[PDB]
């Protein structure tokens, strides 16, 4: 779901998409969060900004 | 939980980690052509492998998400475009032996060389033949390349074709040719899907319509061929093969300097221009940016500038070097050229700029539906860029053209024979290629057969006889570099009329009268925005409706072909009705 | 369009009803503007008013 | 690019255009009909073939947004209207045969004559009962006018199938019927094979009761010709007072139930109150009004013209109601003060009230749901205000004036002269003009089969068949011409379903022509919210709202006869009952 105001979550849980039970990594399972790759070679809107 | 929802958190994870690898491997892949070293092979094999095998897992995945349930439609097309299975479905040993015998193919292709009366025929025999005025030297070549190196394909050729529709079967369609057209498919829409066999009545028909300026323009060919050497050449039977200067079939540019209107008559060309006044070759680019930017596209980025290698490696790094147009992907656009000051890379640097025009706003979608409405529709819209750079109005605004040059009706003849010859002469040997090799992976025509339909299509389609009969074990279609590979020729067909059916559907936005060749889209900002109606929905969109929405048609018309060549349709008509018009597929140097 | 409050519209530029220009009138090429035709034998709602 | 949008915009141009040039158009003729004069005539021609003309080129231009891609049922029904090519698919030379046809034909049934033949040959069959007389005017005509008209009956209905083939029907018939069949529709549509059926199924189930009223009128021809009705056989057509077999009305003379029991009238109520042209409508009016009818405005008052103008500017004295369009609707009469006149007043106003209601949607569906709903609605009226009820309601009718069953009876019987003895007879008359058209008999035994189904369907004959020279059935005004009997059927059907649901408004125990459907309001109300419906929804659903079917309802026109098939019953115990087709007048 959406974070409230101001609301900082730091779950590193992992989401399963289906109903079936997940444990760790699967199929239907991904970690909530990704990476940015921020490289000097990439588009303005792909840089990273501080 | 349900198929669609599960099927949009999946494709979100796929774009994201597939902007990554692809990268990774787009990144490998240009450096390694500006750079040859074992390291960049490395990160090429490496980075490439990886991506290969994440799409195949990720292909896996996606088959769990059935397409029939999802209500969504953009993951749907998504998926669609994913689903395929590919190799996955095809035996081990038979996707091992299709592996071995597509890189075998392409080797002999690109290794086997026709030893002099040795050279390879891509590009040396081929320039030769442009350039030679004996036509002995011609029908020589032929005759030499089908002994040396046709008899290494041919049996590869068939097995080849085979092995390619195994894996036709297990991808669920008749031949490999059948899925080649499939490529064309759509679904879920109102009223806009074509067949494959759609696809091939509409070439058919639209051939039909083509017929009366191929026939003008090729009566006007085969009469002038036939002055250049009367004692070889028949005036009522057709042209020998050897006589194209294309080893190939595709090209009739080698016939040109023997069709030309006029020997005193130039063609436009401003390379003199950019040379005494003394313009970079990134001078000549940054014009062009300035044509787009005045069209009324997006501005090219500083990234492009920055990243861009567009001069010529030379000496410095070992490199491969040709034009080409790259989107690395995550906002990564860049061209690779060998740039020079002259006419000739300034319609190329149109060309591939546009091909970043269009990465520029594919780039809106998502990754695995980053791509054009269809195949043939990048060339097409770099043939659009091409058009409008050469049109005397461009050049002459610009500067590159005198500013006291004036129209000269039969200068603008010479013109548009060279590009209708170059552009018209291919489109039926492009046909019956395709045609060929359908009916060849579809297996109606007998192995054997197979040499006699190819010389009787280039005959009754083209009015190109072979001087020289060959038996099975020799193989004509495999002197292309697209034949012996992996390669769909519809695309070069339908690139060229959607090329047409833009010119007009942005001339009329344009507002400009005359020629459709002396139409141009400089400025026309409603041209502009209407094409950037287009380019932002890439292949997201039905190709079919994507079109629909600039030329206001359910399928393309030949109407802008004409309309182009208009001045020369006349003149050809003109000549025509003195000349004999048609050709007799009963004479033959053989016979 | 729609015309906003108090805007008037002189123009009687001709709507294409299709994906192409057209000039003049035309099967799908119509003119925005259509006369009256006011006669003394027709009904309240259709009788011209000031 | 949507054929929707652009079928809307296309068809919001052609209601403009359609309402200005429909104007021009009927108004000419309004002026011919009103004052006959050549210059009337020629405004007459030419605004039809103008008005023609913009519809044979909206056809063209409709055609080109195909009706399966039309998301709105009102757009589409629209298209449909326009698309149907009619006279346009013909080939030019057919055309110019079918039309040399037409006029030829029409010019044939005016050239002939009883040895003129209006309306003096009705008049001499239906003012005298000597057998003879009524014989020789009988076949003195049609031996005149049928040997002509035959040849180009023939060659019309042909060309007509021909007509209907090129428009994807099977015959012209059937092309009628794709006039009749509800489309533009999703769900509701109904085969033409269907409607054909309904229409036949619905004429056997009234016919038990029908034969109760023919073998009563049979014993009463029985008293007037002993010597030659059989009991048993086929009636002569000829003593029914009607050359063409329409109606059995001229009978009425000699089968009236009770002779003491005078009709109920009150026309001598508007003698002595001398009731003009303009206030016999406008006391309709009051009645309509009340009724819950819309009201008709001052600009037909006075653009109308119910009164014979005289002999300086001639009307056509043939009571018609005219829809001009943009607001002018006129009704053109000749009225006399009698109750033939008061009913059809009210008929016509009907009439004129449906065109009314219809103006308000879109020009294409300012048009009836069905052809036969605008004379349903009109004899609805006429029926209403005939109602004994009514008439003492409005106070023409003495104040001591009293009804009995035997009077309604007497009137009952004119009715069923009226329509009990049409019904098989049209009905037989259109299903052999569908059996022409569909190809079913051959050519020379077209009259042979009218002959046999006459004998079984109709149980009158004609005093003498016909040779296969002669076509008789094509003397009759609309036999000759281009049109469908089957509205005619239909229209009495679709004016019983009207008035039971009126009748049930009224909540009135009792007989159908007993219960007084004059105010109710609300009533009048919903039928003008069934008029407005127009073609936009169509009649078929108009008719299952009235009365809860698709299917026709026989209930209402029995239970409106039932005191006089009671009557019948009564005296069907002594006659013989049925026909036989064995025995003919002639044999
Ligand atoms: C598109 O419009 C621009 C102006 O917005 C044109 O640029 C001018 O071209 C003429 C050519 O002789 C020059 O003399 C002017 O100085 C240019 N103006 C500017 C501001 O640079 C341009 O030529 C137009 N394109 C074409 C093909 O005519
Ligand atoms: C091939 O694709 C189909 C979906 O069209 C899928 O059901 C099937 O399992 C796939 N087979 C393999 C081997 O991936
Ligand atoms: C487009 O980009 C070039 C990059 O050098 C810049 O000079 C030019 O002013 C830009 N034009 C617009 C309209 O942003
Ligand atoms: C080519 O790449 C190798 C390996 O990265 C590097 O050592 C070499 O200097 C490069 N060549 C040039 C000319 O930069
Ligand atoms: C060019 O124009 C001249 C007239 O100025 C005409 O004689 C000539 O035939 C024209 N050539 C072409 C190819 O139209
Ligand atoms: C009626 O007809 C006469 C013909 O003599 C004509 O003069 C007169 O103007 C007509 N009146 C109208 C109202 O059309
Ligand atoms: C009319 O009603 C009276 C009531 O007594 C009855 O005797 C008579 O038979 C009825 N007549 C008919 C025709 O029903």
């Amino acid at each position: 779901s959406k974070l409230k105001p101001f609301e900082r979550d730091i779950s590193t849980e992992i989401y399963q998409a289906g109903n079936k039970p997940c444990k760790g990594k699967g199929p239907n399972c991904y970690f909530p969060l990704e990476s940015y790759g921020f490289r000097p070679t990439y588009g303005v809107g792909h840089q990273p900004y501080r | 939980s349900t198929i669609e929802e599960q099927a949009k958190t999946f494709l979100d994870k796929f774009n994201h980690e597939a902007e990554d690898l692809f990268y990774q491997s787009s990144l490998a892949s240009w450096n390694y052509n500006t750079n040859i070293t074992e390291e960049n092979v490395q990160n090429m094999n490496n980075a490439g492998d990886k991506w290969s095998a994440f799409l195949k897992e990720q292909s896996t995945l996606a088959q769990m998400y059935p397409l029939q349930e999802i209500q969504n439609l953009t993951v749907k097309l998504q998926l669609q475009a994913l689903q395929q299975n590919g190799s996955s479905v095809l035996s081990e040993d038979k996707s091992k032996r299709l592996n071995t015998i597509l890189n075998t193919m392409s080797t002999i292709y690109s290794t086997g060389k026709v030893c002099n009366p040795c050279l390879l025929l891509e590009p040396g025999l081929n320039e030769i033949m442009a350039n030679s005025l004996d036509y002995n030297e011609r029908l020589w070549a032929w005759e030499s390349w089908r002994s040396e190196v046709g008899k290494q394909l041919r049996p590869l050729y068939e097995e080849y074709v085979v092995l390619k529709n195994e894996m036709a079967r297990a991808n669920h369609y008749e031949d490999y040719g059948d899925y080649w057209r499939g490529d064309y498919e759509v679904n879920g829409v109102d009223g806009y899907d074509y067949s494959r066999g759609q696809l091939i009545e509409d070439v058919e028909h639209t051939f039909e319509e083509i017929k009366p300026l191929y026939e003008h323009l090729h009566a006007y060919v085969r009469a002038k061929l036939m002055n250049a050497y009367p004692s070889y050449i028949s005036p009522i039977g057709c042209l020998p093969a050897h006589l194209l200067g294309d080893m190939w079939g595709r090209f009739w540019t080698n016939l040109y300097s023997l069709t030309v209107p006029f020997g005193q008559k130039p063609n436009i060309d401003v390379t003199d221009a950019m040379v005494d006044q003394a313009w970079d070759a990134q001078r000549i680019f940054k014009e062009a940016e300035k044509f787009f930017v005045s069209v009324g596209l997006p501005n090219m980025t500083q990234g492009f500038w920055e990243n861009s290698m567009l001069t010529d490696p030379g000496n410095v790094q070992k490199a491969v070097c040709h034009p080409t147009a790259w989107d690395l992907g995550k906002g990564d656009f860049r061209i690779l050229m060998c740039t020079k000051v002259t006419m000739d890379d300034f319609l190329t640097a149109h060309h591939e700029m546009g091909h970043i025009q269009y990465d520029m706003a594919y780039a809106a979608q998502p990754f695995l539906l980053r791509n054009g409405a269809n195949e043939g529709f990048h060339e097409a819209v770099g043939e659009i860029m091409s058009l409008s750079a050469a049109t005397p109005k461009h050049l002459k605004s610009i500067g590159l053209l005198s500013p006291d040059f004036q129209e000269d009706n039969e200068t603008e003849i010479n013109f548009l024979l060279k590009q209708a010859l170059t552009i018209v002469g291919t489109l039926p040997f492009t046909y019956m290629l395709e045609k060929w090799r359908w009916m060849v992976f579809k297996g109606e025509i007998p192995k054997d057969q197979w040499m006699k339909k190819w010389w009787e299509m280039k005959r009754e389609i083209v009015g190109v006889v072979e001087p020289v009969p060959h038996d099975e074990t020799y193989c004509d279609p495999a002197s292309l570099f697209h034949v012996s590979n992996d390669y769909s020729f519809i695309r070069y067909y339908t690139r060229t009329l959607y090329q047409f059916q833009f010119q007009e559907a942005l001339c009329q936005a344009a507002k400009h009268e005359g020629p459709l060749h002396k139409c141009d889209i400089s400025n026309s900002t409603e041209a502009g925005q209407k094409l950037f109606n287009m380019l932002r929905l890439g292949k997201s969109e039905p190709w079919t409706l994507a079109l629909e929405n600039v030329v206001g048609a359910k399928n393309m018309n030949v109407r802008p072909l004409l309309n182009y060549f208009e001045p020369l349709f006349t003149w050809l008509k003109d000549q025509n009705k003195n000349s004999f018009v048609g050709w007799s597929t009963d004479w033959s140097p053989y016979a």
